[PDB]
């Protein structure tokens, strides 16, 4: 499934995840969406129509 | 020495029984506070952040 949890199943906003068998234990490969290339704009909480 | 080596024999056994049941404890209540520190953990991930 997908988890919202956060940072439960990698940095960032999680999409899915991949396991791995390793010797005694697992490998999880989350794969994450990550925000970038910022911009700053003026924002209103409302827009005053007529 | 060879009649002061029987009872040092049963001091060492006492402390040593004492410090190995002070280290069993020990272990177990520092499980315990690993079980709290992962909630806390947790908890600061998931309502914190
Ligand atoms: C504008 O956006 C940049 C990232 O592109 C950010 O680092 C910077 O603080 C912003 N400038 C401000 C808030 O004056």
């Amino acid at each position: 499934g997908q988890s919202k949890r956060v940072d439960f199943c990698g940095k960032g906003y999680h999409l899915m995840s991949f396991p791995q068998s390793a010797p005694h234990g697992v490998v999880f490969l989350h794969v994450t969406y990550v925000p970038a290339q910022e911009k700053n704009f003026t924002t209103a909480p409302a827009i005053c129509h007529d | 020495p060879p009649e002061a080596e029987v009872q040092i024999d049963r001091l060492i056994t006492g402390r040593l029984q004492s410090l190995q049941t002070y280290v069993t404890q020990q272990l177990i209540r520092a499980a315990e506070i690993r079980a709290s520190a992962n909630l806390a953990a947790t908890k600061m991930s998931e309502c914190v952040l």
